[PDB]
DNA sequence: ATCAATATCCACCTGCAGATTCTACCAAAAGTGTATTTGGAAACTGCTCCATCAAAAGGCATGTTCAGCTGAATTCAGCTGAACATGCCTTTTGATGGAGCAGTTTCCAAATACACTTTTGGTAGAATCTGCAGGTGGATATTGAT
DNA sequence: TCAATATCCACCTGCAGATTCTACCAAAAGTGTATTTGGAAACTGCTCCATCAAAAGGCATGTTCAGCTGAATTCAGCTGAACATGCCTTTTGATGGAGCAGTTTCCAAATACACTTTTGGTAGAATCTGCAGGTGGATATTGAT
């Protein structure tokens, strides 16, 4: 459902960080990078939602996954 | 009188004690504590504010923006390492081209 | 109900620079900041105490985690405002 | 008929997305993602708008930071096009 | 002047392993700071998940996602299985 | 009075419970501790005890010696993918690294 | 006592070459002793500030190891073996 | 017969093998004790140090400089190197967040 | 290096949709006053370790020479990725119900706290035990050759 | 293949360091009672999901070719290897004696709890400022000299 994030959304990422030419493979490469940060965090907000016994994810969950992960986010309090 | 009044600060101190009793910190909280880390997170919510609106007016606007938070975080030294692992939604980032990339 | 710093963000807003407003995006990026350097700090102050097999986190735990936690001159001003605080409160 | 030489258009897509911060990935696609990857943990579970939006902020985020330390990686190799073996050294020194 | 450690129970645990094989006192520091550090990574998530849910009490269960948070894969799986045995025999 | 038995023994344990118990309860975590959580707790810390120390073993056994230092820790946990992960940011005093040479280094 | 002066060059060229060999460097350009002299004085102050910041607030006057480990893991670099 | 003498890189080779097969400290003691007074002697004046501590210390200082140098071999390599220079100990410590 | 032509950028503008403030009410939080307890600071003191110094052995730092091989610079081409035109389809935007979650509230059974007493596992130190630190010597492997 | 050099890999034994034992006692266990809390039952709004559609504007595709990457080639100078020399680290040991820990006492500072006053949060109505998109150049770039 990766092959959804398209090459001109990666292209704007890339050129948001700065990078002037892009090699033809770095996209699948971007794609399973981005599937394994995605699945890493997803994993662990959905089972703080679970502690909660709750069946939707919330924002909170989310920041404490990121956090956890050494990655703290501002904006979703 | 509020002790924030009493401190002559803007921030909540007895909402911090409250914060420090009820977080499992330690067992007893002292009565300086609160006040103490209130002043000091007032004075690092000054700096903040302070830079983002130089900004805010180096860009010619009136409201302070997420934008302006992160050009004035990233533009300062002690605070983009205060805020080194942090991500600021709607940020962006600080244009920033390497030398190398441009013509002639 | 559900609590914010925003009104005392907002006031302080209006200390540094009288004439500016600030989104609601951006307020909430204020209050994350202050929830955040608050859990650092009160954490720090917590791991201090119980190394030192102390049962009370005072103001000299909550200076030397702002020393631990803050770089330089912003621990420097950071240390003075709270000394300034807390001497203004004892009277 | 009139043509930009290659790589006067990329700087100048670099010019624009750096001094913006929109979200740079559609929020569909995106959201199908998502849900994706979580009903692969458990099924028939829900999401809060703001959930999405914040998954969407720490992808775009890590993605952008990560071809900051790729582009230096190119760089350093005295090239100006990325390939994944700078994705790669970013990553492997980056610890991930 | 006590001073405690997990010596002796990292110690019953070797000879449980491999029963005719010793360990040197710097190996054994080692195994104290995992031990000690194991201990506050679990106990600190265990605070946390209590606190974000408003509950004034730390189970179990908050053990067990503690656990399911900070350890990778196989090694949490097989830790939620010995933790969910010793609870179950304790109990009975 | 009942004759005691220990909580580590009802639970099958070899690490203590009830030391581990008054830690929890001394580290100011929550206010209340329930009486599960330092059973599966004491578990969990003999478990990954068990596991490092096996793998410890075999190797201090491949170097042909018969008390484990901290070396044999070392490529105990770099060698195994998981606990590898989980100790990514540890140093381990005495350690050293595992033998690894990056192939372009090597003649021709 | 005595004044303590340059012990930053008693990390002798030789030391350094055996440090980068466990890192499998192969070849050292010359310019690397006094960069990792600068990078290895940046990292040591940063860990011995916190570890006496944590002296001075026990009120000690010894650097005990524990304060090292705690500067340490403080840090984001745990260090096994120095507990008790 | 002409002195006997080994090609260069192959003693950088076997030293490569002996110290990543070892564990020893690999500074000198002494030297390593004197920079870790005079730092902390700049910081607060007549402290004292348990020798465990002194000695944590320098674990610590030889595993970083022992990761750093890993990575700034891979950042030489890259750039189709086999000399680490400067730009590669500032292009890891630039990634890995320490500049 | 200029030049005219072409294409995208960027101040400047204005009304109005939507975001930010006035309005007003109110649980819960913060403050107050009084009563009662207590954690830790102060002042001692014994006694570990810590600082310092010494000798002396010999390991290792230093300083030098000099050649191999590496980094740096330069040239060339073939192939890859940028730009562009084109037109189709995925996304955005908005709406629509309404199923089904969160979030609350009440109330007892079940759980946990915590003081006192009894018991026993855990520690410190003494007393045994024993791998392995080093030291030695040949086998093997690798290296670089002329 | 050979000479030189280095590494590998058993063998040996005493003793520094690890293991075992012993006895004291601190803390866990048992017990009994007081206090807190979690969940079964019963609600009630309110968010999200499912579904449908129009249509906007972003993406996929295919061609051309500009210029980048990687290969090839050359050279000079730096860094590695080898050696002598002798400094200073390592090791072992002793000595004062600083200052950790260990204790004791006792208040300044904390918690407890009843009661009162204030305020931050909330939701709607009533006002203000960034944004849609336009215009109008104006700024930069490009091929051609
Ligand atoms: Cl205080
Ligand atoms: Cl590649
Ligand atoms: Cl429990
Ligand atoms: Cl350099
Ligand atoms: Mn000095
Ligand atoms: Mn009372
Ligand atoms: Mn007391
Ligand atoms: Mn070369
Ligand atoms: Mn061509
Ligand atoms: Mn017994
Ligand atoms: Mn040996
Ligand atoms: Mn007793
Ligand atoms: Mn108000
Ligand atoms: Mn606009």
């Amino acid at each position: 459902n990766i092959q959804g994030i398209t090459k001109p959304a990666i292209r704007r990422l890339a050129r948001r960080g700065g990078v002037k030419r892009i090699s033809g493979l770095i996209y699948e490469e971007t794609r399973g990078v981005l599937k394994v940060f995605l699945e890493n965090v997803i994993r662990d907000a959905v089972t703080y939602t679970e502690h909660a016994k709750r069946k939707t994810v919330t924002a909170m969950d989310v920041v404490y996954a990121l956090k956890r992960q050494g990655r703290t986010l501002y904006g979703f309090g | 009188k509020t002790r924030s009044s009493r401190a002559g600060l803007q921030f909540p101190v007895g909402r911090v004690h409250r914060l420090l009793r009820k977080g499992n910190y330690s067992e007893r909280v002292g009565a300086g504590a609160p006040v103490y880390l209130a002043a000091v997170l007032e004075y690092l919510t000054a700096e903040i504010l302070e830079l983002a609106g130089n900004a805010a007016r180096d860009n010619k606007k009136t409201r302070i923006i997420p934008r302006h938070l992160q050009l004035a975080i990233r533009n300062d030294e002690e605070l983009n390492k205060l805020l080194g692992r942090v991500t600021i939604a709607q940020g962006g980032v600080l244009p920033n081209i390497q030398a190398v990339l441009l013509p002639k | 109900r559900k609590e914010s710093y925003s009104i005392y963000v907002y006031k302080v807003l209006k200390q540094v620079h009288p004439d500016t407003g600030i989104s609601s995006k951006a307020m909430g990026i204020m209050n994350s900041f202050v929830n955040d350097i608050f859990e650092r700090i009160a954490g720090e102050a917590s791991r201090l105490a119980h190394y030192n097999k102390r049962s009370t986190i005072t103001s000299r735990e909550i200076q030397t985690a702002v020393r631990l936690l803050l770089p330089g001159e912003l621990a420097k001003h950071a240390v003075s405002e709270g000394t300034k605080a807390v001497t203004k409160y004892t009277s | 008929p009139h043509r930009y030489r290659p790589g006067t258009v990329a700087l100048r897509e670099i010019r624009r997305y750096q001094k913006s911060t929109e979200l740079l990935i559609r929020k569909l696609p995106f959201q199908r993602l998502v849900r994706e990857i979580a009903q692969d943990f458990k099924t028939d579970l829900r999401f809060q708008s703001s959930a999405v939006m914040a998954l969407q902020e720490a992808c775009e985020a890590y993605l952008v930071g990560l071809f900051e330390d790729t582009n230096l990686c190119a760089i350093h190799a005295k090239r100006v096009t990325i390939m994944p073996k700078d994705i790669q050294l970013a990553r492997r020194i980056r610890g991930e």
